[PDB]
């Protein structure tokens, strides 16, 4: 049971090591105030007539 | 320079901290803008700098 845990916890190495995938999650979260920030930055430039 | 100051260069009326520039503007350029449409920044019209 205990080779169980250390093998399965040993997995988590390889799978957040490998790749963002499984975070993507917060990183939507993070992108998404940066994509927001950006766009209230960019409407500076509009011209409103 | 490096001294906050209400500029005008040509017209281009504002406030800000003056600095030396290691962005190399082309002839045909005498200003540079930030992606809000702000004027970033200004070649000197009798110091070609
Ligand atoms: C239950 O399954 C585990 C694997 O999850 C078996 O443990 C393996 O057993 C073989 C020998 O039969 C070893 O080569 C492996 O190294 C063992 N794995 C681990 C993690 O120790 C276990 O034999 C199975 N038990 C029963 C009663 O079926």
């Amino acid at each position: 049971i205990a080779n169980q845990f250390n093998s399965a916890i040993g997995k988590i190495q390889d799978s957040l090591s490998s790749t963002a995938s499984a975070l993507g999650k917060l990183q939507d979260v993070v992108n998404q105030n940066a994509q927001a920030l950006n766009t209230l930055v960019k409407q500076l430039s509009s011209n409103f007539g | 320079k490096n001294k906050c100051v209400n500029f005008n260069f040509n017209g281009l009326t504002g406030t800000g901290v003056l600095t030396e520039s290691n962005k190399k503007f082309l002839p045909f350029q005498q200003f540079g803008r930030d992606i809000a449409d702000t004027t970033d920044a200004v070649r000197d019209p009798q110091t070609l700098e």
